[PDB]
């Protein structure tokens, strides 16, 4: 395989501090440099820093230099990343590669840190009901607008996962308000409408919400 | 400091092809550029360290070359696995910088989108808000545009969209685009239109309705 063991962070209110861990084996700990790499979703990779295996000399990035501190623990054999004074811009996935020379060979699975003022909300599921005032065309388009919730994620099924073909559940979009929203559509033969029932199955584990919205074909 | 840059950004390719990503260093390193391969929802893995030195297990298709400021990863024959996102990253000067990233995508024929414009459900209208959804369907390539026009007034800055990732079967993308507004304004207009452009469409596809009529 070739992995390490990260275990910190989650949803964190802004301005507040946070701290991640990166557990490494006794030899790995006293035999290599541990780089903490950053990656904001949809963008490349930012190197945050390193720490020599003998003493733990830390080398940061002058950006993160200002508010991120890398430490470790001999007894526990774990590296650290102190993230004080959090901004929303800190919403990213953190790794802790391990390696020889200036190489990032062994990467950890990564920990996701989500900075947001937003409270836990259940989704509002609306119908994306097929218009009868439309063209025959051939197929149709069912759907459920799962709007205003926090935090991710949601499990959208269609007819208890019996209908699985032609189902496009789009990526959650972060609205200005700070709440997500995504759609789960499934095109079907316009004739199948009426005859076969179509019910989406929304599931939001965080707010323990689970809702089954049946969508009716409606021109109006 | 040492800005690293990749190209092409995206890359249409199919099983059996000879792919080639081009990295560029604004500075001079020697052979301190590595290539990584991270797939969606996954941590990057090293392919080539040194400049040409392949890492353990990395199949003999991945090959590295170049030195100084111009580097290049080469895949001698594309496989199912090889469809992912590749990065480069100098480890010569402090700090260590990585390339923007090049995505490899399964190539197929041009397919135009099947548009569907959903009008607000009467229950969300109670909520005060009214989301008008426009679904571009099973198109290829990604490059497609959506233009919302309320009362023939081209809208701007009042919508959001999310694209789907390569279909495991169709190799076709799917795009949703929502026009979001309160109901006072939804109730203040009549015609809502989703003009859709894609390079696979002979003319722009317009879908619309009339707040009220049916």
């Amino acid at each position: 395989q070739v992995q390490l063991v990260q275990s910190g962070g989650g949803v964190v209110q802004p301005g507040r501090s946070l701290k991640l861990s990166c557990l490494a084996s006794g030899y790995i700990f006293t035999s290599s440099w541990i780089n903490w790499v950053k990656q904001r979703p949809g963008r490349g990779l930012e190197w945050i820093g390193r720490i020599d295996p003998s003493d733990g000399e830390v080398h940061y990035n002058q950006d993160f230099k200002d508010r991120f501190t890398i430490s470790r623990d001999k007894s526990k054999n774990t590296l650290y990343l102190q993230m004080n004074s959090l901004r929303p811009e800190d919403t990213a996935v953190y790794y802790c590669a391990r390696g020889f020379l200036p190489w990032f060979a062994d990467w950890g699975q990564g920990t996701l840190v989500t900075v947001s003022s937003a409270s836990t909300k259940g989704p509002s599921v609306f119908p994306l009901a097929p218009s009868s005032k439309s063209t025959s065309g051939g197929t149709a388009a069912l759907g459920c607008l799962v709007k205003d919730y926090f935090p991710e994620p949601v499990t959208v099924s269609w007819n208890s996962g019996a209908l699985t073909s032609g189902v496009h559940t789009f990526p959650a979009v972060l609205q200005s308000s700070g709440l997500y929203s995504l759609s789960s559509v499934v095109t079907v033969p316009s004739s199948s409408l009426g005859t076969q029932t179509y019910i989406c199955n929304v599931n939001h584990k965080p707010s323990n919400t689970k809702v089954d919205k049946k969508v009716e074909p409606k021109s109006c | 400091d040492i800005q690293m840059t990749q190209s092409p950004s995206t890359l249409s390719a199919s099983v059996g092809d000879r792919v080639t990503i081009t990295c560029k260093a604004s500075e001079n390193v020697d052979t301190y550029v590595s290539w990584y391969q991270q797939k969606p929802g996954k941590a990057p893995k090293l392919l080539i360290y040194g400049a040409s030195n392949r890492y353990t297990g990395v199949p003999s298709r991945f090959s590295g070359s170049g030195s100084g400021t111009d580097f290049t990863l080469t895949i001698s024959s594309l496989q199912p696995d090889d469809f992912a996102t590749y990065y480069c990253g100098q480890s010569y000067n402090y700090p260590f910088t990585f390339g923007q990233g090049t995505k490899v995508e399964v190539k197929r024929t041009v397919a135009a989108p099947s548009v569907f414009i959903f009008p607000p459900s009467d229950e969300q209208l109670k909520s005060g808000t009214a989301s008008v959804v426009c679904l571009l369907n099973n198109f290829y390539p990604r490059e497609a545009k959506v233009q919302w026009k309320v009362d023939n007034a081209l809208q701007s800055g009042n919508s959001q969209e999310s694209v789907t990732e390569q279909d495991s079967k169709d190799s076709t993308y799917s795009l949703s685009s929502t026009l979001t507004l309160s109901k006072a304004d939804y109730e203040k207009h009549k015609v809502y239109a989703c003009e859709v452009t894609h390079q696979g469409l002979s003319s722009p596809v317009t879908k619309s309705f009339n707040r009220g009529e049916c």
